């Protein structure tokens, strides 16, 4: 659709490009947390513990809903079950537990709900594997606490999972000006720095309020707006027409970064490799210069210090090693 | 590019300092980096640093650091090396070496002739 | 700083047989990497620039490729007078490391 | 004010409501945290357990400074009080610990703040019931670490209470723009997005800083700005000087979504619902077409299929019964 | 550069300053997390802990990757070995766990990329003791599950350290308008909210997709737009070319917090204090007033009602001192 | 596909009874919900097509009411004419599902 | 509105297909969905599929996909439907149905006089 090439030539470089993904209305599901596990019937060696445990337990729910070597064997044994019980559940839910009103919930909450099967979740939800991708990394499965029972310690976290409208063909471009040289001066193409295209259709939009994602954007609502004739002139390839201003008495932007690929203005600042000290080489054909990690792992242009995707080595947890 | 002829041999006292010359023509000669090249027969070639002719840009390597000076004469066509605090481990042979323009142009595709600087009393 | 570890450190065999030299930089390089000869009491000569670049000058004889990991010199038919010293070189990142070499005998 | 039956016809529908409230100055309070629990100073068959607690605690702070059957049955006991002592912590002030710098507080941190008193919390703070709740669900009382002792194993958390001070009658409305049908083309209306009413008086709002809240509009500053005197106008009722523009060569919201209801553009594309596959029922009587959980739970627009909302089952969580 | 007086006397007011830093391409470590410890070889009753441990794991993972005396003796003392093991390790790396995409890190699994040596971190990573901090509180170091292993237990964790390039003598002004009386009616003056000052260099910044931090600005990209002539010249101290408009038939901000210091305007409206009746006035020289904790703890302005930063009282945290 | 719960399966009522016939399906179908009267040899016909609201030329003694997920249909002053088969069938989803009918018999 | 006649009974072997037809009249035919619905004469009445006959739209129950098939001839004011793989089962009353306009009118205001599909060898 957009002429890239020659948007190039005026400083406007290709950015990461999005699908165009709008969030309706949420799906409801309930996940009862029964926060009391099976005891055992004894009671010989079993009351003391349970009390504890549901002393700990009323600490923790008040603020949510309010906002003998035999027996002592057998009693650690009780307690310990209802140590792992709570700590492997205070994992699974302590996010919602902790901010009641609203968290995001955590992947084993997600699997637990459909009782670890992801097959189910998407043919339930309707998500593509993109779409729930994208709301994980997003974090946008959010669940509430709606219910608090303290005479049987249980509550209700409302999962709400959000459902994404990916639009078939729109996409969002992602445009980052960067100052080129022309008629011995330096100038600065004025362009929306997010444009929505479908088809033959382009339009502006503000993200602002809408979720980044590497794949999506996920707009609560569709903000598209019409775009003015001269911008869409200029983005089709009549360059000519484009916004520019004179880069004297300000700064601009020199240096753009597109996953992982570093353009540069080496014209007006000279451009540099910190590991080596020599200049790029640039061809006149282009306007502005291409570096990657391939090329350099870190580049000075004029005094900026650029650095891109190095790699350090692996490292152990360091364990206490407890046996 | 042509040559990178340099300057005779000579025998310096330790502690002393002496002055490497690298003559080179046939190729715009601010351009290309010089770079400046030792050898040691017991463990090889060694890169001391290199001058850029089209200014004062210099690079060195970390041990070589407090040893090596350089400097260019563009007038002359003419690069320089000015060792300081001559031990008895530059008793080796030294050499220029014209590299490339840019990053990743870090090879010598011309050398000039061995010339060995000798330490001794 | 990284290192050229070139094996061998000998190496030794008759006219006309392909002979194969093989340096490991220590950290990568890209393809900046040049092979040079060198004789006794001659000023080195530059064969290979880019590792799988031969320079002006140099015999169809010399060769050179980038494996994997690992970076190669091949000689398809050694003669006599391509004897002496073979250092790598890296110029990827300062300092630029000179490999040990391989001095080629004639069997 | 606001006439919303004319905004309505030039494709304005009204969005979530929301009253708007100023940040101040955060009220401060320091919880100092003892995370060794106060065990007996008797010595016998404790062991190494305190070293290893001490060890414990150690690989935890250092980071946030730098950035014989009853013997053993005694250890045992006092081995697993520790744990529980540290989980229990590390529940109510685990978060802080993890980001040292600018973490939201747990419901527990901030009821241990004040002690469990919420009433106690309301007046000292000068909280209304609303101020808390938009508080909690927007994560904005957080805490910061600010001393770690190595020696005596204690730290303070600053707990941050922000303070809301609500406008005296200013509502933040939400004006979303839907394409609407007229003279047999398609157009789009040009209103900002975020609207700001206080009695007749109208104003522009930069809400892009502020932290958007179901119930109301937290900013860190008062972001209004004056109206046109056109703008006002149109948003008064006099639709026949408000902004407007064609739909060609653009793309532009069909739809719009409000307190979980869908507005509509039916004339322009064909509207149906996947639970029936056949076309909603539509009427002259509005240039635009609302469809609610009622009659769809999923309506289709053309291809964009939109979840109007559907509550699933609930789910009992699924663990082990160890006792 | 700036002139902050005829700013003030146009009701600009300075706000935070912050330094501008650009967040380039991150450097990646990876974090092998060995869930299962190094057990000694003994068999003496520890295979049933040992299964019951690993099928706990194992429902921490799947999500994740489908995204008798002495003998029960040593059976609790490894159990509650194993525990506290799990305990720690979901302590410093739980967060990864619970989102296994794009979430933090944990200053405790920074410190485990790095040995515990900060000074290694800072070293090796180009970071001053400001970019480390700035990373910290605004959370951008990040990391990703990329691995799970059934078989062996155990997870390579990304972590993702972003490089700040600090724009070196770039500074992101923050103005904020306040309103003011001139000539028997109120004004004010509309003027960018965030500006970029590099020596004698002022431009526009859309600082909407940058991580706000106390001390600097994180941008992803370069977002700095050309500054027109006649805003520099309002900037620089020509204010009689400031667009200002008229209050009437729209709010105005009448006041604004900036570092603890709350400046309003007093002629328009009438302010008073709570703890002291009208302790504050406006003279008719000065255009704005400078109120702080000194003067009065709680500021009335108008019908508008602030507080300011009272320090209340430490508080401790309370549980059972269990031995 | 969403169930329908028709009870009784058969209900007797004398002339001049009151009699009621209830349905409720699996999901909330909203008040589409419609009510046929079908005898031997002829097809069914409308009587009340929203929850509680009669078709055109149904006799007034026909009545129905709406709930949550109860729905009924009430028959006052019943008269031989009223004897047959009664289904109640939803629209709410594909596919539509009928109930399982009701035979009146008058006493 | 005034006659949902259909196409009198008739006989086919099992395996067959056959086509039936719905003529109606009184009204704008091309705006009401026709929809066809079973009865198997001892179990109750069953829904098959709908067609709009202006549109084109037709829709299907999961067990009628592959044994049912609609047309809406709009020209002579005939609605049709196609049954395949005809069997014991398949013998039943079959019954076409004046559905409403729009979502929200699945009730049946007309139907069809009644006509028995029988199959048997």
């Amino acid at each position: 659709i957009l002429h890239y090439e020659k948007l190039s030539k005026i400083g406007l470089v290709k950015g990461v490009t999005r699908k165009y993904k709008i969030k309706s209305n949420p799906l409801t599901k309930d996940i009862v947390i029964k926060m009391i596990p099976n005891v055992s019937n004894m009671s010989q060696c079993t009351g003391s513990v349970m009390e504890n445990y549901k002393t700990r337990l009323n600490g923790i729910l008040t603020p949510i809903k309010g906002a003998k070597i035999s027996c002592k064997q057998t009693e650690l044994s009780l307690d310990l079950a209802l140590s792992k019980y709570l700590s492997d559940l205070l994992f699974v839910f302590g996010p919602n537990l902790q901010d009641p009103v609203s968290n995001s919930m955590t992947i084993q909450a997600i699997s637990q709900a459909f009782g670890g099967n992801y097959e189910t979740l998407l043919r339930t939800l309707g998500y593509a594997t993109e779409d729930f991708d994208d709301l994980l990394e997003s974090d946008s499965i959010t669940g509430q606490i709606i219910y608090v029972d303290l005479s049987s310690y249980y509550i209700i976290v409302r999962v709400y999972f959000p459902i994404l409208t990916e639009i078939q063909q729109a996409y969002i471009q992602e445009l980052l000006p960067v100052s080129f040289n022309n008629d011995n001066s330096e100038w600065i193409s004025i362009v929306p720095n997010f444009i929505l295209v479908r088809n033959t259709l382009i339009s502006n939009i503000e993200i602002g309020f809408c979720l980044i994602t590497k794949r999506s954007v996920i707009c609560n609502q569709d903000y598209a707006t019409p775009m003015t004739n001269n911008m869409r002139e200029c983005l089709t390839g009549s360059t000519e027409k484009c916004p520019r201003e004179l880069v004297v008495s300000s700064h601009v932007p020199r240096f753009a970064l597109s996953n992982g690929v570093l353009f540069a203005n080496c014209i007006s600042v000279t451009c540099q490799c910190q590991t080596t000290g020599r200049a790029i080489s640039q061809s006149g054909e282009q306007t502005l210069l291409m570096i990657d990690n391939t090329t350099c792992p870190t580049a000075v242009l004029g005094n900026v210090i650029i650095s891109l995707g190095k790699y350090l080595g692996s490292v152990n947890y360091n364990s206490e090693g407890i046996a | 590019a042509v040559q990178l002829q340099q300057s005779g041999a000579e025998l310096m006292r330790p502690g002393a300092s002496m002055k490497i010359s690298c003559k080179a023509t046939g190729y715009t000669f601010s351009s290309y980096w010089i770079d400046w090249v030792k050898q040691r027969p017991g463990h090889g070639l060694e890169w001391i640093g290199e001058i850029l002719p089209g200014s004062g840009d210099t690079n060195y390597n970390e041990n070589f650091k407090g040893k090596a000076a350089f400097t260019a004469d563009t007038s002359s066509n003419t690069a320089y090396m000015q060792l300081t605090s001559l031990t008895s481990e530059d008793s080796a042979v030294f050499y220029c070496a014209r590299g490339g323009r840019y990053h990743g142009q870090g090879f010598f595709d011309y050398w000039g002739q061995g010339t060995t600087l000798t330490v001794s009393s | 700083a990284i290192q050229m570890t070139q094996s061998p450190a000998s190496l030794s065999a008759s006219v006309g047989e392909t002979v194969t030299i093989t340096c490991r930089p220590s950290e990568n390089v890209h393809i900046y990497l040049a092979w040079y000869q060198q004789k006794q009491g001659k000023s080195p000569q530059l064969l290979v620039y880019n590792a799988k670049t031969l320079a002006d000058g140099v015999p169809s004889r010399f060769s050179g490729s980038a494996s994997g990991t690992q970076f190669s010199l091949k000689i398809n038919s050694l003669q006599p007078e391509d004897f002496g010293s073979y250092y790598c070189q890296h110029f990827w990142s300062i300092p630029y490391t000179f490999g040990g070499g391989t001095k080629l005998e004639i069997k």
